[PDB]
RNA sequence: UGGAGAGUUUGAUCCUGGCUCAGGGUGAACGCUGGCGGCGUGCCUAAGACAUGCAAGUCGUGCGGGCCGCGGGGUUUUACUCCGUGGUCAGCGGCGGACGGGUGAGUAACGCGUGGGUGACCUACCCGGAAGAGGGGGACAACCCGGGGAAACUCGGGCUAAUCCCCCAUGUGGACCCGCCCCUUGGGGUGUGUCCAAAGGGCUUUGCCCGCUUCCGGAUGGGCCCGCGUCCCAUCAGCUAGUUGGUGGGGUAAUGGCCCACCAAGGCGACGACGGGUAGCCGGUCUGAGAGGAUGGCCGGCCACAGGGGCACUGAGACACGGGCCCCACUCCUACGGGAGGCAGCAGUUAGGAAUCUUCCGCAAUGGGCGCAAGCCUGACGGAGCGACGCCGCUUGGAGGAAGAAGCCCUUCGGGGUGUAAACUCCUGAACCCGGGACGAAACCCCCGACGAGGGGACUGACGGUACCGGGGUAAUAGCGCCGGCCAACUCCGUGCCAGCAGCCGCGGUAAUACGGAGGGCGCGAGCGUUACCCGGAUUCACUGGGCGUAAAGGGCGUGUAGGCGGCCUGGGGCGUCCCAUGUGAAAGACCACGGCUCAACCGUGGGGGAGCGUGGGAUACGCUCAGGCUAGACG
RNA sequence: UACCUUGAGGUGGUA
RNA sequence: UUUU
């Protein structure tokens, strides 16, 4: 028996409880800047934008996302967010939305 | 080179989308005989343009759905439902050729 | 990655190679990208190692790491020489 | 192996002398000579006409047991013949005139070709040089079929090579007899051979 | 460069028509028999169950330790402690574990095949090009301490290194939103805004090696989509709710009812939907004159599966055979609470079966993983073993030898046969013995040269003391089937519709070339027969290539739907059709030629053909379509 | 099992 | 009567 590759094993389970924590920011936060362009906050649901966009390319930078999975998000996000500030809202920070 | 068929549309009841009748044509593996075979694409219409009894080409393109994979390259004649017609009473005679009998 | 390796191709005790590039996960003797040569380790004939420095130094140039052996018998047929 | 036993026998069911011991099979005694009825307690009974079958049958033993060769290989070698271009027929015949124990035969090494084929098998032979056992092996043309020195000093041998000085032999072969070597100069043409075999029937027995 | 038929319905004949035989093939099996070698090949049944060993690791040149040991330091000595070094065990970290190997269960399907699409995509390691690597912070194993459990194994506390994790910076560059430009499905460019990099290690120590980060591209591998093709039953005819489409969203590398919410009411079917049966597909294999039929074992490609079912995690890549979780069945351990398993990997066991092998040698060669390298790992592989299972080669002797031994057989009792066969003479000399003895292996590495080119040097074979060479040397296995016709080979005796034969026709009821035996004969020969199965013959499902008055076969008749078929002349289009060019058609196999092993089987190299399909160009007689015309069909 | 009778049988006859 |  024993068959050392059961430290893979171990191994993923690390990882796996890393990349979990990681999107579970990046969802938080997103849904949290959704939630405030929805309201017309613009000057933080932009600032949250922003968070969001950098802890999404950073979890891009090893393998917790990586590829144009990252993209999909900040794009899916800058979409949703510059959209529902359709309601009055004016890019203030721009910390993100290139206006 | 994504493929180009032709074809009478025989269906308008969907949004976005015709059911295109495409016949084909060509000789038997072991009798020689042309015979004639045919079937139903159903392309994608965007802007709902075509209606039936429309000869139009089909062209080969991007899943836009599941049994969905064609859209409306262009408009090759316009009206004619003598086809269309020919389709549609092909369909009717199935009409009861079950336990009873369909209809001549 | 993409190689230049020695194929088995001749026969119990009659072993005949192909010089020949493929994905370095292949079975030895299977699917191959190119054959770019062949090679006979018991010299029974007068032509027991043809390359194609040609196409050899068109799989270098593009990755193609090839065996040792290969590299060998590469090296004998003039591929790498310069002078 | 290849048949081994009564072969002045078969000579008698073929009706015709087949040479399968050289000599004797000139005396007065091939049993051919003086007693042709085939062997066995029916011989000279009066013979029933014979079914075209049983014409190609023993037309095809008659070639066949002439070079001694099992069915096994006589029929490989006119499939071989067959699939060759050129007329089969013909093409058959030269490639049994090609195996080295009936060339060691023409050249006379030999009595017979049983007894060439054991002077094969038993090393007293060679070609281009380097000694052939194999009494299958083929000869192609401008090969030396010879005798091996170590051998040339044995009195079967010399019996052998010495009865050929002064005989004549076939035009697609040449001898040397004091070098006790020769040549196989070209193919047999079908006119060169003059075997009692009707070799077309052959054919025929094969294509049933 | 390719095509044979025969037996059998009758008193006889012609025809129809079925049955049967001759041929070829097989992963075979069975019987009698069995000498050598080479190359192949060997669970086709229970995808049944498996004892035992081996089958995937490697890296100290990423990191810190434990244990066992030696050496040298700081003292006057001790305690304590510092450095160096050997062995060893794992740990953290990395790359590999998604390849290689197995099986054919499932699957009638975009699974496979063939040709295409991807402006809808991904690709670790490898190659090319551009740019870069400043600063800071952190944790968990190991180890230490304590507790739980029968066990597997486990909970808590503390310390700690890094190529482990994080923050700030630099922004070549890249990502995202918005705009504009070129393109045209999500392709390429550009502007503002935002967001995003890195790891160190080794030294022949100021340079070079290994490596790290971001981007563009190459190469290889791959996902998804599409046209066409892919078995049987219609005694399966109607099927469908994520079901068909739409808008929005989720999801992925990516398109998509893939999934969801909402709306629409669609989608499919006789050109055979749905259901049932069977089945991995192919290159090819066998057969056939061909068309075609049958097949898919070995080898090569693709697919699928890993005790049955479901699931996701980690990753460039898996939904992962020797990783994980859960349910089920079974086995094992059990202090009864709970645990451990998964040979369709090599070999082997057992069960089933007519039937299918060695618990072998080696890592030397080719190939693969990790390593700078030495080198380690490799049941992949290269070999040997067992089985006539197949193919090919070889032997059991060669020459002489009586008008003819004996024995046995027949007999018109003269003789005939086995038979030159034996005996016997002479010759060669398979086995066996003695000696020699291999290619497969020259790289990696080291030295010179710049770790380059190039040159020099060293190590290394399981097979194998084998092949092969030389010397010596013995006459030294033959069997099986058949002999009425088809179908090659005939007599005696025994038996008496018995015993028996038998592929079809048939043979035996006291003269049997048909039963059993014997003599003799034919056939083939380490085989020969048998059984089963595939193609053939069978133009006997007829496309090539058949039929229907009485042989089997016209529907009881009409009306008519779909469909199939369509008179004469002209013109347009050019779909069918035909032509040219080009791409594709992997390797192996097949064919031709030459070549290597003494031959051959086997193998190597080279050559040639090739339907189908994609692309571009062309032709227009016929078919088709469109347009016009006609009157001979038809109708009035 | 036997003879009759058959070419040989069945039945049938004679023990 | 069965079989020739
Ligand atoms: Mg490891
Ligand atoms: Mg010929
Ligand atoms: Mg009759
Ligand atoms: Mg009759
Ligand atoms: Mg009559
Ligand atoms: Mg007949
Ligand atoms: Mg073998
Ligand atoms: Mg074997
Ligand atoms: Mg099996
Ligand atoms: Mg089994
Ligand atoms: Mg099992
Ligand atoms: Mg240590
Ligand atoms: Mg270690
Ligand atoms: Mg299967
Ligand atoms: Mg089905
Ligand atoms: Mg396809
Ligand atoms: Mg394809
Ligand atoms: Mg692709
Ligand atoms: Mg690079
Ligand atoms: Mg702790
Ligand atoms: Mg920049
Ligand atoms: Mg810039
Ligand atoms: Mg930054
Ligand atoms: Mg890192
Ligand atoms: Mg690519
Ligand atoms: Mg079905
Ligand atoms: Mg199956
Ligand atoms: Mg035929
Ligand atoms: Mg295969
Ligand atoms: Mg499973
Ligand atoms: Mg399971
Ligand atoms: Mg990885
Ligand atoms: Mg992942
Ligand atoms: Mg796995
Ligand atoms: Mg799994
Ligand atoms: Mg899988
Ligand atoms: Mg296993
Ligand atoms: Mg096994
Ligand atoms: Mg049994
Ligand atoms: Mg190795
Ligand atoms: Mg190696
Ligand atoms: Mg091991
Ligand atoms: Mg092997
Ligand atoms: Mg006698
Ligand atoms: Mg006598
Ligand atoms: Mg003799
Ligand atoms: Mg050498
Ligand atoms: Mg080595
Ligand atoms: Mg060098
Ligand atoms: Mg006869
Ligand atoms: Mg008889
Ligand atoms: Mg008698
Ligand atoms: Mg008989
Ligand atoms: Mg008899
Ligand atoms: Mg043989
Ligand atoms: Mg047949
Ligand atoms: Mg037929
Ligand atoms: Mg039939
Ligand atoms: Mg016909
Ligand atoms: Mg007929
Ligand atoms: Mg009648
Ligand atoms: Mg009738
Ligand atoms: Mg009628
Ligand atoms: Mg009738
Ligand atoms: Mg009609
Ligand atoms: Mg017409
Ligand atoms: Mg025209
Ligand atoms: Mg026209
Ligand atoms: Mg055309
Ligand atoms: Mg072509
Ligand atoms: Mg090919
Ligand atoms: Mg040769
Ligand atoms: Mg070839
Ligand atoms: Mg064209
Ligand atoms: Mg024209
Ligand atoms: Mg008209
Ligand atoms: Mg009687
Ligand atoms: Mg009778
Ligand atoms: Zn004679």
């Amino acid at each position: 028996r024993n068959l050392s590759a059961l430290k893979r094993h171990r191994q993923s389970l690390k990882r796996r409880l890393r990349n979990k924590a990681k999107k579970s920011a990046i969802k938080t936060l997103s849904k949290k800047a959704i939630q405030l362009a929805q309201e017309g906050k613009a000057e933080e649901a932009l600032k949250i934008m922003r968070k969001a966009e950098s802890l999404i390319d950073k979890a891009a930078k090893g393998s917790t996302l990586h590829k144009n999975a990252a993209a999909r998000r900040k794009s899916r996000l800058m979409r949703k967010v510059r959209q529902l500030l359709e309601a009055a809202g004016a890019p203030l920070i721009g910390g993100g939305l290139s206006a | 080179p994504k493929k180009v068929l032709t074809g009478v549309v025989v269906s308008d009841k969907m949004q976005k989308t015709v059911t295109v009748l495409v016949e084909r044509q060509f000789p038997h593996p072991l009798y020689g005989k042309v015979i004639k075979r045919s079937k139903k694409y159903l392309a994608h219409d965007p802007e709902e343009k075509y209606k039936l009894g429309d000869v139009v080409e089909i062209i080969e393109s991007r899943p836009i759905s599941k049994r969905k994979r064609f859209r409306v390259l262009r408009l090759v004649e316009s009206g004619r439902m003598d086809l269309v017609e020919k389709y549609l009473i092909r369909r009717q005679n199935y009409q009861s050729l079950s336990k009873r009998g369909g209809k001549a | 990655m993409v190689k230049i390796r020695l194929a088995r191709f001749g026969s119990k005790h009659n072993p005949h190679y192909r010089i020949v590039v493929t994905d370095a996960r292949r079975k030895r003797d299977g699917k191959y990208i190119e054959k770019i040569g062949y090679y006979d380790p018991r010299k029974t004939t007068p032509d027991w190692l043809k390359v194609d420095v040609e196409r050899a130094r068109y799989w270098l140039s593009v990755g193609a790491q090839p065996t040792d052996t290969a590299r060998r018998l590469l090296r004998q047929a003039g591929v790498f020489r310069q002078e | 192996g290849r048949y081994i036993g009564p072969v002045c026998r078969l000579c008698r069911r073929e009706g015709v002398k087949l040479y399968l011991k050289g000599e004797r099979c000139y005396s007065p005694k091939c049993a051919m000579e003086r007693r042709p009825y085939p062997p066995g307690q029916h011989g000279q009974k009066r013979a029933r006409r014979p079914s075209d079958y049983a014409v190609r049958l023993r037309e095809k033993q008659k070639l066949r047991r002439i070079y001694g060769i099992s069915e096994r290989q006589f029929r490989n070698l006119f499939e071989e013949a067959s699939k060759k271009k050129g007329v089969t027929g013909s093409v058959f015949l030269g490639l049994l005139e090609s195996r080295l124990d009936n060339v060691v035969y023409r050249l006379g090494f030999a009595v017979s070709r049983r007894q060439a084929r054991q002077l094969v098998r038993h090393g007293h032979i060679t070609v281009n040089g380097r000694r052939v056992d194999l009494p299958s092996y083929r000869v192609r043309p401008g090969d030396e079929i010879a005798v091996a020195e170590k051998s040339r000093n044995l009195e079967l041998i010399r019996q052998n090579l010495e009865a050929m000085k002064g005989r004549k032999v076939g035009p697609w072969l040449s001898l040397d007899v004091e070098g006790m070597k020769g040549k196989f100069l070209r193919l047999p043409d079908r006119e060169d051979l003059a075997l009692p075999v009707n070799e077309q029937l052959v054919i025929e027995f094969y294509s049933r």
